């Protein structure tokens, strides 16, 4: 049982900004207050690609630099998981200079060699929004088996060049990226206390990517009276994060901190509510950045440590929801965590 | 990493591609997608080792299709997994999706979580129905399509390793790649090309590797993934499909640990994974 | 021709209220406080035909107290107009003892005869949530065109016998019932102006089914995004408005008051907003009433009347959406209206 | 009223029901539905008047059939206007429908109605798919199955009259009613049941009623609908759906102006409405 340490972590935003009446959306059928109050979105970057902004461009920044700040030489990193939500890559640097749209590979494998790392396993894994717990979940499960010391986790969400600037939908998501480090750790003053994963493939089928004609990926919706969760929403979360605390031999009460997906105010506020966090213990961050699947979470986390609301010491709750669908919950005893 | 059993599920129509990364490999046709041929292998596995669907903790799905995976032949996400928890009935389930991942790789990544949370039950699934992909026409080089089933015990004792490619040692190896298809312009055309250039060496140069990689657990019988047809029986091959006669084969002998090796094609890798059998 | 008044107006509702924690909903998932102000939903009634409350039985108390109330006689009557939404009636009084549950006849062939309005033309149509405003539009043609002078309608909705007590959508609609009478005015009183439209793009979306253990709800909405509604939601409704606006030679600034179908409040805010209407120029009314289909129109009519909200001079709006999808507008100027 | 175009389509199949109340008429077979049969009754009507569906300014349908309806069998509600319109493309169109009114009755109120908005193309359409309802055994009584589109042009210059049953004064008539089947297990039940008592006076006191209604229009000619068979050859009858070949009969013999009767066997009464022909 080696300790966990959640080391460090940095965010790359898009250069851009763009506000909720921006002539981006002007072929978007028209929305109120109500729509705007209700998803609790204000403002949201996309990637340029013609500023040589993309998944991959933005995420060899954040790792350089986080790499950089928290002194760890390439070599010394032995794992790199890697999440992308989009089924198409764009770019894969200096590595493969002539590939541009692809399906495959994913990410680890060429950025390991973009940022020389050269004794690093490269894994590329896919959670939908949940991935950066996933991706924590494994690198914690090999530090602590004693098969890894350092995992570099990565979170890359370029979906704007997929979105559907003629539907209400693309109002909602955004671009961003997030780099973690995890570290055996010497002491006790971080580790990863439990979790908790679960899935419920019931309604599969409500929120699917198809291939679709005018052609590329889109987001297809799909309903029909023609069975409920074994769990009704908005409980799965809850129960994940219960499940957590209980392997932890911790209550909510505990817990001095949280830290949830964004995918609507109302529904992190259930989500609260069924674990009993207060609303002074947890933040709303899409007003400023829309929902950034994977990195709704790591942006969050990264907030609430750099605003002085997560300090050393803190016992925090990490949890959310996934299209497929599935839920996760972490118990994290935090130490010192360089953002960078 | 104890094998509880294995299922497999290969369509019968097999199709040769001529070049020196060619073979003659079974092939999806028409219509067919992997559920077809994935819910009966996992149906076998679970059979065999006597679980029950509601008794699986974890499902991890490995498939590069980008379509005709489910009723729906043009769904690409979520992954295979989803629809395979709820098909199966898998009501305990965690799912997720380990992408362009080796089996041995996976493997190892699943017995170090799985073991770490306590899972009895864990199911590993390779798949692919790859109508939705451009063959490679100028390699020969093409995926095998058909179903495979891990059921497994985790124990968090499987060892790992990840080996170079054997031959020439300043061969840059170009690696495969599957770059979307541009153009795009009716229902049914291809959504990818794979693209693994025409390298003569490379089915030798995996083969190094393998030995080579196989010396580090030199007591361990091993198995093998056959991705060329090149020096194969009838030029055949089922890539990572191969291993289930293999496995079976170790079954029907007798014996308690094994060697399981993958191809890497993405890394231009191989990776081995240590098991024990039922 | 001639000029149409609204000469009367009542509702009759369930004796019976239920609470948002009334055990009817013990088998409905878990709901919060969210979604009871999102709705706008505190209570709303249901028939309790075990003690003689059903579609027919309240609109012949109701009909009785607005014709005695009135001073209408029965022969004077030249036309029923009459609107269920259920396809399943349940009793003909003194007309057709006997007879039960019912699909055929609808219900102006049997209350004409029950109430005595022997020289009454019975007509049964079907605009489901808009059918009040249909029959008002019916009502005030024939009167208009000189084939009638006085026009009894009838909207009665006994919904609660099809509902699923399993599902959140149970905790929305409810029971009741409406009448009014038009007469040929002089000059007080008429409809300027009025514009009905229907689209079918999404019919398939709400349906009823029969649905062995008898007609069910069933939802169905399978998109891509990119098959709309040649205008998007939310203004068919203030479209509607507009049109009959512009026919009756005014604009939204020459209202007092508007009257709206009542399936949400952000919905009523959204069409109302559409249109120029200021939040103190309605009512919501679904408070302690739930969604009536056809009758919540004229209950908010009412209610404004009875309330001193609307009066006499004032230029009204009335305005709703229905499943189909239809959608209907009326423009209004109100003389005096008997509210009994 | 404006007739500007008729479509009709019958099933193949007619089926013989004995009983005073019976007769031959025609019936839909295993699980067709209203729709198969309704839209090319439609697009006939259409194309003879060269109208777009995008020029329909209004839908009414008329339909009992709680079932059978469209592609899923057990739909019954909204009613068949709705996938009509969508089907069609009838992207301008209002869209209701008037229930168990007599034809006659809806064509009145149509016109009345549509002369007032200032429509131009009017759609009505009227069809059974009627395998949801027993037949009534005891009496023979069964509806017509089909589809009838009529393509108006208002004017609201529709006269309309309501009638009494002819035959004997003091006889009180039984109507039809449609009792919801309490004992639904299968799919495949019935939803409902025709119940209308056996008459045997009911045919003839129904054309009796026909002829008193046409002697207010002593100028014009006049089609009924006939929804029973005693009396008629082979007791083959239509229903509604008789209407059809009378109406291109007028036009044919270049009648300009006609009146078109209906029997309503809810009210047990005729209504009669009058209407101009295209031409
Ligand atoms: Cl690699
Ligand atoms: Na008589």
């Amino acid at each position: 049982g080696h300790k966990v340490k959640l080391a460090a972590i940095t965010c790359e935003l898009p250069a851009r900004s763009y506000e909720n009446d921006d002539p981006v959306f002007a072929a978007v059928p028209d929305l109120s207050e109500s729509w705007w109050q209700f998803w609790g979105v204000n403002r949201r970057g996309y990637f340029d690609p013609r500023n040589g902004e993309n998944e991959f461009s933005l995420v060899v920044r954040a790792a350089e630099r986080l790499l950089r700040s928290s002194d760890t030489a390439p070599d010394s990193v032995d794992m790199l998981i890697c999440s992308a939500s989009s089924p198409i890559m764009t770019d894969a640097g200096d590595v493969l200079p002539d590939l541009r749209g692809r399906l495959y590979p994913r990410m680890a494998n060429v950025l390991s060699k973009q940022l020389g790392l050269s004794r690093a396993l490269p894994l590329d894994s896919q959670m939908e929004a949940a991935s950066f717990l996933l991706n924590l979940r494994l690198a914690a499960s090999m530090i602590r088996q004693g098969k890894a010391e350092k995992v570099l986790v990565v979170c890359s969400e370029y979906i704007s060049n997929l979105l559907d600037f003629t539907s209400r939908t693309s109002t909602l998501f955004a671009d961003g990226c997030a780099v973690a480090l995890l570290t055996r750790g010497d002491d006790d003053s971080c580790d990863l206390l439990a979790s908790a994963e679960h899935s419920d493939a019931t309604f599969y089928e409500v929120a699917t990517g198809r291939w679709r004609l005018p052609a590329k990926p889109r987001l297809y919706f799909s309903l029909f009276s023609d069975n409920k969760m074994a769990s009704f929403v908005p409980t799965n979360v809850p129960i994940a994060m219960r499940r957590a605390l209980e392997k932890a031999g911790l209550g909510s009460d505990d817990i001095d901190y949280f830290v949830f997906h964004q995918p609507a105010p109302f529904l992190v506020k259930a989500w609260a509510e069924g674990i009993g966090a207060r609303p002074e213990q947890y933040q709303l961050t899409m007003g400023d950045t829309g929902v950034m699947i994977s990195v709704s979470i790591p942006y969050t986390l990264m907030t609430g440590l750099r605003e002085g609301k997560i300090r050393p010491g803190d016992r925090i709750v990490m949890a959310g929801a996934a299209t497929g669908w599935g839920f996760a919950a972490q118990v994290w005893q935090l130490g010192e965590v360089l953002v960078c | 990493m104890l094998i509880q059993a294995v299922g497999v599920n290969l369509p019968p129509s097999y199709v040769c591609l001529e070049g020196p990364l060619g073979g003659e490999r079974p092939r999806a046709q028409g219509d067919e997608m992997l559920m077809q041929r994935l819910l009966p292998a996992v149906r076998e596995a679970l059979d065999e080792a006597a679980v029950k669907p509601e008794e699986i903790d974890l499902i991890v799905g490995l498939a590069l299709s980008p379509d005709h995976l489910i009723e729906n032949r043009d769904i690409m996400a979520p992954k295979i997994g989803h629809p395979l928890q709820k098909v199966l009935g898998a009501n305990r389930a965690h799912v997720f999706d380990l992408t362009d991942s080796s089996l041995a790789r996976a493997l190892y990544v699943v017995d170090t979580l799985a073991s770490d949370q306590g899972y009895r039950n864990v199911l590993v699934v390779r798949g692919e129905s790859s109508q939705g992909l451009e063959v490679d026409s100028e390699s020969g080089f093409a995926l095998a399509d058909g179903a495979l089933a891990l059921l497994c015990r985790p124990t968090g004792k499987a060892a790992f390793r990840r080996g170079a490619l054997g031959g020439d040692p300043a061969q840059e190896w170009l690696p495969l790649s599957i770059p979307l298809n541009t153009d795009i312009r009716q229902v049914g055309d291809v959504k990818g090309h794979l693209n693994l250039p025409a390298q003569p060496g490379l089915p030798e140069a995996v083969r190094a590797g393998f030995t080579r990689l196989a010396g580090d657990f030199p007591q361990l019988n091993w198995v093998r993934e056959e991705w060329f047809g090149q020096g194969r029986p009838d030029g055949r091959c089922l890539g990572p499909f191969e291993l289930a006669s293999q496995l079976r084969a170790a079954q029907r002998d007798r014996l308690d640990e094994l060697l399981l090796i993958s191809f890497d094609p993405f890394g231009m890798v191989v990776e081995g994974v240590t098991l024990e059998l039922a």
